[PDB]
């Protein structure tokens, strides 16, 4: 595994690609957490030349530099230490192996779908050899709240308000899927005392990080006293959770479910919308994992419906052991 | 995703392209037969089908044809015709898929000695692509992401128990196998046999998978390449047109048929939520009655939504069933996809297929939250209040998949928290 603590209140970074909107959401974000300073330091963007661009800090205007080349941009900002790629995914392999240049850069977010799993394998190699954090790619990214918001994770401030991710409850998780780790502000918010932190890995078959390297993390992280895992049919990672349970190495209770149990119902193979929910053997599907997940002694709910019940549960426990 | 090509595909390929001092023979000598070819003009094309026996097998990405029972060796173009007789355009279930066997490769049968035949495979994981080895417990090699795979790495970890006459041959080949599964983004490429005889290299078999998502760097070589459906499934044309939508753009278009008639359909945004309906819809007892699996996400446009709903409608409204059909719009909390202009997408089509879907007996029943859910929702109150189509909508306060249990009968219709 990697760093324990990839964001904090000082975390600045550097965006790539000409995301105006996703930007000015991080800095409403920003606000409310009452962070000191914007989290975005600059933006790149080849297809422009250099120039300033308006954003609002509360009621007021400010201007973020945008840089045509990424060199101009990081000798700029020495302070950054993240990356959120916004690239299509024709340029996506390029502009992050060009980012691993910088030894300034610790964690990157790589937003696109459709990068070829060979090209994500290099990136992969690079970041482990730096020891560089990648998030992605194909995800929205993630979500520390009172800290730090990557890219359009957690919407605008209606939303940022309604699941309380101004302030860290004591709930972390991962999940491969965007969508729902909104989803799961919202369960955890209404059932908990909040999120500390959530990941999303992303749909690819060779995720940059995996649910194991962040459930490392949030065992590691003392603010995390519990941790939920929304996993997926495909691949054998989940299968890293009952081995380090059995190890004595995780401790803190885990929730978690696997979506998926549809495709052992179907009479042919399914390829479901993340390039890495498709069961090539019988060990991949979500069943399998679901059943060696609750053998293990995680918290497995009867199904998804059954999740936010679960989730309480665990967490009312922890109160009463003065836990949290 | 990886997507798996037919044997004839990956053997075009593998002729065309791969590099290797050893001497592949009998190259691009297979045919094709389906249920309308016609046998003389087959003949016509591939005369070498009259000159030595053959061999005759699905071509359906169907495994273990072999164990099946479904491969015709050592036979007369008449005994490859009368062996087809019973099984061309046959309903064949293989494991728990049930399908028609209707494309067929025809080969040179090559006599061999089971001494003769090797076993190859290639397949990718993340920490590389692992090499398989077998003369007939294979041997196997791990290939880093960034290391070559020589003739002379081959004879030191794979080729230790290879008759030593063949192992000149068996590396050469092995090596530019590799090569050419890396040169065109394969992600597993199995061979089962590979026969070296004293004239050299046949390809008696193969299965293989490429990423399609390599198309922008391969497609010179890959041209229009073919991704049959799995066997036990068709393809549709409404799959290939969204297909087109999915390629044109970021925002991510997904949709596979699994019973053109079921009465249950999902229209539900994200590749999570998306399975999460699906699950919730099997474990309530639909699996058979569910029509779809697919998913829109990624901020798609007010008309991209609409010509991804469209092909729902129109599809739905095909035939009519008698209990009605249901229509599941649902999703999660977006992040970001604007839920006021993807769902207007939807109410303009539903507007466009309101006396059909009014004809099938469609209920509709929608949950989302996300920027602009509440806007997104009216919209879609006022449609059914226009139409006349019985649509139940539901916000954040409403747990995602509670709608499921709604539609299918299982769960009250809880009024008391519509719009929220
Ligand atoms: O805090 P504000 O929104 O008045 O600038
Ligand atoms: O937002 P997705 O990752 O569920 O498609
Ligand atoms: O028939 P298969 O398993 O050798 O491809
Ligand atoms: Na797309
Ligand atoms: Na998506």
């Amino acid at each position: 595994s990697k760093s324990t603590t990839l964001f904090s209140r000082h975390t600045k970074a550097i965006v790539w690609g000409m995301q105006t909107r996703a930007v000015q959401g991080m800095l409403d974000f920003d606000y409310v957490c009452s962070r000191d300073e914007p989290s975005v330091a600059a933006m790149v963007y080849p297809f422009t030349g250099d120039h300033k661009q308006k954003f609002y800090w509360g009621h007021k205007e400010i201007l973020i530099p945008v840089f045509k080349n990424m060199a101009d941009a990081m000798r700029k900002h020495p302070e950054v230490d993240v990356l959120i790629n916004f690239a299509s995914l024709r340029s996506a392999y390029d502009s992050t192996m060009e980012t691993m240049n910088y030894a300034q850069i610790r964690t990157i977010a790589i937003i696109a779908e459709g990068i070829p799993e060979a090209l994500t394998r290099k990136l992969i190699k690079k970041a482990d050899q730096k020891g560089v954090t990648i998030i992605g790619p194909a995800t929205v990214g993630g979500i520390k709240p009172g800290c730090f918001k990557i890219g359009n994770t957690g919407g605008m401030l209606d939303n940022i308000l309604a699941s309380k991710l101004y302030r860290p409850g004591s709930v972390a998780y991962v999940s491969r899927s965007g969508g729902m780790s909104n989803e799961l502000n919202n369960i955890i918010s209404r059932t908990t005392d909040g999120v500390y932190e959530g990941v999303a890995i992303g749909g690819d078959r060779y995720p940059g990080s995996t649910f194991m390297d962040h459930v490392l993390r949030y065992q590691d992280t003392p603010g995390v006293k519990m941790i939920v895992v929304l996993g997926e049919i495909g691949g054998t990672e989940e299968y890293k959770i009952c081995r380090g349970i059995k190890e004595g190495r995780l401790t803190k209770p885990i929730v978690c479910w696997c979506i998926g149990t549809c495709a052992t119902m179907f009479s042919s193979e399914v390829q479901f919308g993340h390039a890495g929910a498709c069961a090539n053997q019988a060990s991949e599907t979500a069943v399998a994992k679901n059943q060696a997940l609750k053998e293990a002694g995680v918290f497995v709910p009867r199904s998804f419906d059954e999740l936010g019940e679960i989730i309480q549960s665990v967490y009312e426990d922890l109160v009463a052991n003065g836990v949290i | 995703s990886a997507k798996a090509i037919s044997e004839q595909t990956g053997k075009e390929l593998l002729y065309k392209f791969i590099c290797t001092t050893s001497a592949i023979q009998n190259r691009f000598k297979y045919a094709r037969v389906t249920p309308d070819t016609d046998w003389a003009r087959l003949l016509q094309d591939h005369p070498w089908l009259l000159s030595q026996n053959l061999v005759v097998k699905p071509d359906q990405l169907i495994k273990r044809r072999g164990k099946l029972g479904l491969v015709g060796v050592n036979l007369t173009l008449d005994g490859v015709k009368s062996w087809l007789k019973p099984r061309l355009g046959q309903e064949a279930t293989v494991g728990k898929a049930t399908g028609f066997l209707k494309n067929f490769l025809i080969e040179p049968f090559v006599p061999h000695s089971q001494a003769e035949e090797f076993y190859v495979c290639i397949y990718a994981t993340r920490e590389g692509d692992y090499v398989l080895f077998h003369h007939e417990k294979a041997q196997k090699l791990l290939v880093g992401v960034d290391e070559k795979l020589n003739p002379e790495d081959i004879k030191k970890h794979l080729l230790v128990h290879a008759p030593e006459d063949k192992k000149e041959i068996l590396a050469s080949f092995i090596s530019g196998l590799f090569n050419f599964y890396e040169d065109l983004y394969f992600t597993y490429l199995e061979i089962n046999p590979l026969v070296v005889t004293k004239d050299g290299v046949y390809v008696l078999d193969l299965a293989a998978k490429v990423d399609a998502t390599a198309d922008y760097i391969c497609k010179v070589k890959w041209g229009d390449i073919e991704f049959p459906p799995p066997f036990g499934r068709e393809a549709y044309p409404e799959e290939a047109y969204i297909a087109d939508l999915d390629a044109k753009s970021g925002a991510s278009l997904k949709l596979t048929l699994l019973n053109p008639k079921g009465r249950i359909w999902t229209m539900v945004a994200g590749g999570g939520a998306s399975v999460v309906y699906s699950d919730t819809i099997c474990d309530l007892g639909g699996v058979n009655e569910l029509a779809n699996y697919g998913e829109y996400s990624g901020a798609p446009s007010e008309q991209q939504t609409y010509d991804y709903a469209k092909t729902i409608l129109s599809l739905m409204t095909r035939e009519k069933h008698p209990d009605g059909k249901i229509l599941i719009i649902g999703g999660s909390i977006a992040n970001f996809t604007n839920v006021a202009a993807t769902f207007k997408g939807i109410v303009r089509a539903i507007r466009d297929y309101q006396g059909p879907l009014k004809e099938h007996e469609v209920t509709i029943f929608v949950r989302r939250g996300g920027p602009n859910y509440q806007e997104g929702l009216r919209v879609m109150g006022e449609v059914g209040k226009t139409t006349g189509i019985p649509i139940h909508v539901f916000g954040t306060e409403t747990h995602m998949t509670a709608i499921v249990g709604m539609a299918l009968g299982h769960r009250p219709i809880p009024e008391n928290l519509y719009f929220q």
